[PDB]
């Protein structure tokens, strides 16, 4: 029998026998980039992945076989050109190389005007109306679906995309750059349903997807439109001097986008350990295989990560008698740069399997993009097992132990679009968790073709280093999650998150007085769900451990905890996003604190039903969540 | 009543066709650009000053390759650093 | 399932005239079949004094009712999410009213509208079939 110290010791061990950077290397081979979604390559990898699963001797190894329609370049090819409005001249100022997928193939001509990042604070403190006009913004702090969204939330016509130096200090001025603009995650024509040919494939467009022609251009072609623009960008924009803000009244800019859809074969690799005691419940551990150009740090590193936590947790079942309750899924994802589509897709396709079985999501992806900072974004009911991971695990530069912050939990930013660990927890209620090594700025090869082996292992020396700490973390999570017959998720802290929501609404008390409501249920919720949370930790402690019987009922009590948190009104096609907590649209507590933050603006922009009608759900998913996890039905007491 | 429908129907059909062929200067100007990937495409009022901007920018750029067309002058370069010279001098003189 | 498509029957032509085929509901029917079979198999194997074996196949059997809402409509609004026995343009009864429509050749019949009940239609009892089936690894798709 081996305990928790054994499984750590001889995790480490395997981990200081691991190479990490020779299959990087073997990823970066020219058999493997680039690898586009459904190209030859990406195929190829596929199966070398999937020879990889059998290899290791894996319980089961199989794939998933996904159509999905993606959007590349047409031979038409896409242009940003300055025309003069006396129309006497006209100057082409790029042909880019790079685009943006999803973009809708249009011509528009108007003035181009300067935001910051695309950000809603960006384009209200604007002097410069956008309407009408074509929008520049730089890439770095939200996605390039939201900064579109965001630009057609005030009828722009347009969106171009560079990378600044200062934000983005790359000496190559003329570099291109790739993204996608759908608001959402899978295949954007498949909106809450799988792309499986059983569907026949229906006309359903998501509305996520944007209605203005979007394009990435080099920074050369920045400083060009510059050139032929007028005022000083602001100073705490922290931007290079170059910048402009507006177009002179004699020119205008024509931006040409002709991107074409294209249906493309996908395929999910996928390796499962079983079980010992209960191998119908499982982990998931997940990476993108898929890129643009090379991928080195966006696909090779994760790609290399999840191949190696195979292989190790493979040998440690087969050889050191590693007996996990739980079973473990490995998988390999393609179409990541899309939009998480084969991950999506995968989850829309089998949620009514996953329902109450799959209970934790760990993504590889960008786990290293450099050695500053250890940044983690997951569900709260992860954050007590990421707190003793990060207890026990040293940095590998400095030697010292990951945990130097005791109040990192009250600075843990969310999983965002971009992440393939987002629809995990939104959609499909799964306590997911991404980490990465990395630096205050963001790594600046990705989407690009200098994201090679070579870059990487120069701005990283210690790569090798580094994919082993990322490695032990995953694997720590991993092995605390399926070894011992209690699950390490901390269901107590969701107590604080509630907090956090009620003072957030202490700001707009007069509101809520003036509009006859109270708080009190909230309050009266939140009592009930600290005392449930008592309850069931009280009956953990009062458990025999070696009961399955009584371990099997409050471990599904546990399970029930991320499900419940999502929004039971909503239309899971159109809202897929339902947790409230970290979702997105009008079920969520954050737009339900947006929409009474407009209430003090007395323009008509605060709607005052849907705020009652958000109240009222929010206030019951709570209380029902607490009522849930409180037991029996006839042991609920009420009021 | 059915014939004055399609005389209709064809008359408004004859009005939208002949409204869609309605090119401006500067968008024959754009398919001059674009057709060979020009950098500047030049709109004088004669030819004598198409002749006279495009030899002002062949002696400032040599390695420019011009194309006179009536009033219409095409820079085609081979670098972004011959654009930028072209497109400053045409755009400022 | 088996009278759902013999209902469907009656509309070949219409299916055919849309570029559609009922291949996967037969598919999705014979794996339905045989989650069915292989839960009664497991059930006769099983011994009825082990508890967790039995409390498994009955949870199996506890989704079964589940699985037919529909993951794709919104219970504040349709709360009769059935597919079965429920109300809406979810359920099966109104996809066979909307194919009904485009034999009578009024102009009430919606393609748009059909074409998404089928595919959502499908893939509900699909899923069912697939989660009765047991684990997601040892689903046989392809
Ligand atoms: C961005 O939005 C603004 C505001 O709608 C647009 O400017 C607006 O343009 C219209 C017509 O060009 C103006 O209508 C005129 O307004 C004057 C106001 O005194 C009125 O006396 C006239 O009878 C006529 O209705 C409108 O006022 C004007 N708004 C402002 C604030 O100037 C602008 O065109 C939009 N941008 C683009 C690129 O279209
Ligand atoms: C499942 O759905 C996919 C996607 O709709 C089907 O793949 C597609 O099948 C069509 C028709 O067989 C292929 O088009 C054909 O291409 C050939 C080669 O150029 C051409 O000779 C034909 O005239 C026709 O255009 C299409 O290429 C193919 N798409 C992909 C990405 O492979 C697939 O057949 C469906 N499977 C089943 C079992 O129904
Ligand atoms: C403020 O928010 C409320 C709530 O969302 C908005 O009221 C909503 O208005 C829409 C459209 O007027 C209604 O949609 C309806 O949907 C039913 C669904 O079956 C359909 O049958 C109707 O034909 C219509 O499309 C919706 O019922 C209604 N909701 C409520 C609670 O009243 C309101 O429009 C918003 N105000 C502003 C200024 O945006
Ligand atoms: C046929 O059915 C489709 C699908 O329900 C209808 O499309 C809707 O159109 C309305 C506006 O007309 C939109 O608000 C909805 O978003 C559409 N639904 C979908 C799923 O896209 C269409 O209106 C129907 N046609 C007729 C004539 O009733
Ligand atoms: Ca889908």
């Amino acid at each position: 029998r081996l305990y928790w110290d054994d499984l750590k010791r001889k995790l480490s061990e395997k981990l200081d026998s691991t190479d990490f950077t020779s299959t990087i290397k073997l990823l970066n081979e020219n058999s493997y980039v680039p690898r586009e979604a459904g190209s030859q390559k990406d195929e190829n990898l596929a199966l070398y992945v999937e020879n990889q699963f059998r290899e290791f001797k894996l319980s089961k190894v199989w794939r998933d076989q996904h159509f999905v329609k993606i959007q590349v370049k047409d031979s038409a090819q896409n242009s940003v050109i300055i025309v003069d409005k006396n129309g006497r001249l006209v100057y082409l100022v790029e042909n880019p190389g790079g685009y943006v997928a999803y973009s809708k193939a249009a011509t528009v001509t108007g003035k181009l005007v300067h935001a910051n990042f695309g950000t809603k604070k960006d384009f209200e403190d604007l002097y410069t109306p956008v309407n009408g006009s074509i929008v520049i913004v730089r890439a770095g702090k939200i996605t390039f679906a939201e900064k579109v969204a965001n630009a057609e939330s005030l009828n722009a016509i347009g969106v171009l995309i560079y990378m600044d130096q200062t934000k983005f200090p790359i000496v190559n001025a003329e570099l291109s750059f790739f993204g996608h603009a759908h608001l959402g995650t899978g295949d954007p024509y498949t909106p809450g349903f799988p792309s499986f040919n059983h569907t026949q494939f229906p006309p359903s467009r998501s509305s996520g997807l944007p209605n203005i022609p979007v394009q990435t251009i080099s920074r050369a072609a920045a400083e060009k439109l510059f050139g032929n623009m007028e005022g000083d960008c602001p100073s705490d924009w922290k931007t290079d001097s170059t910048c402009r803000m507006v177009t002179s009244e004699s020119k205008n800019v024509k931006l040409t986008v002709s991107n074409v859809l294209k249906e493309i074969k996908i395929l999910n690799i996928f390796g499962v350990i079983k079980g010992f005691v209960e191998p119908d419940h499982y982990v998931v551990v997940g990476a993108q295989r898929d890129a643009w150009g090379p991928g080195a740090a966006k696909s090779g590193v994760g790609t290399a990560l999840l191949l190696k936590l195979a292989q190790m947790f493979s040998d440690m079942v087969l050889k050191d008698g590693f007996q996990p309750s739980r079973s473990i899924i490995f998988a390999s994802w393609s179409a990541g740069d899309f939009g998480s589509v084969g991950a999506t897709e995968w989850l829309e396709g089998y949620l009514s399997s996953l329902h109450l079985k799959a209970f934790t999501y760990i993504n590889l992806d960008k786990a290293v993009l450099g050695t500053s900072n250890f940044k983690v974004s997951a569900s709260p009911l992860l954050y007590t097992l990421i707190e003793k991971t990060m207890q026990n695990v040293k940095h590998p530069v400095t030697g010292q132990f990951l945990y130097q912050d005791s109040n990192w939990a009250s600075k843990v930013e969310k999983l965002t679009l971009d992440n393939a660990a987002f629809p995990f927890l939104a959609y499909s209620g799964i306590p997911a968790v991404s980490f990465c090594f990395c630096e205050d700025t963001d790594y600046p090869y990705l989407g690009t073709t200098m994201d090679t082996y070579k870059e990487l292992i120069e701005r990283i020396p210690e790569l090798n280093k580094v994919a082993r700490a990322a490695a032990e973390v995953a694997g720590q999570f991993v092995i605390k999650l399926t070894h011992d017959v209690e699950l390490n998720l901390d269901y107590e802290r969701y107590n604080s998150q509630l907090l956090s929501f009620v003072r957030d609404l202490n700001q707009y008390r007069a509101d809520i007085k003036e509009m006859g409501l109270s708080l009190q249920w909230l309050y009266s919720a939140r009592g009930d769900f600290f005392r449930a949370t008592s309850r069931l930790t009280t009956d953990f402690g009062n458990a025999e451990k070696t009961d399955r019987f009584v371990m099997k009922k409050l471990n599904d009590r546990v399970m029930r905890v991320e499900y419940h948190f999502l929004s039971p009104y909503v239309s899971p096609k159109e809202s897929p996003f339902r947790h409230v907590f970290w979702g997105s649209g009008s079920h969520t507590l954050p737009a339900l604190l947006e929409n009474l933050k407009l209430r003090k603006q007395n323009n008509g922009a605060f709607n005052e039903t849907l705020f009652r009608n958000q109240l009222a759900l929010a206030t019951w998913t709570i209380q029902g969540a607490a009522n849930a996890l409180s037991g029996d039905v006839w042991d609920i007491d009420n009021e | 009543d059915e014939r004055e429908e399609e005389q209709r129907r064809r008359l408004e059909e004859v009005k939208e066709e002949a409204k869609r062929r309605e090119r401006s200067e500067q968008d024959l100007a754009v398919l001059y650009l674009e057709a060979v990937n020009a950098a500047v495409v030049f709109v004088a009022d004669s030819e004598e000053e198409a002749k006279r901007v495009a030899d002002i920018v062949k002696k400032l750029v040599p390695e420019v390759i011009i194309f006179v067309h009536d009033n219409f002058v095409v820079f085609v370069v081979d670098s972004d650093e011959a654009a930028r010279r072209v497109y400053e001098i045409v755009e400022r003189a």
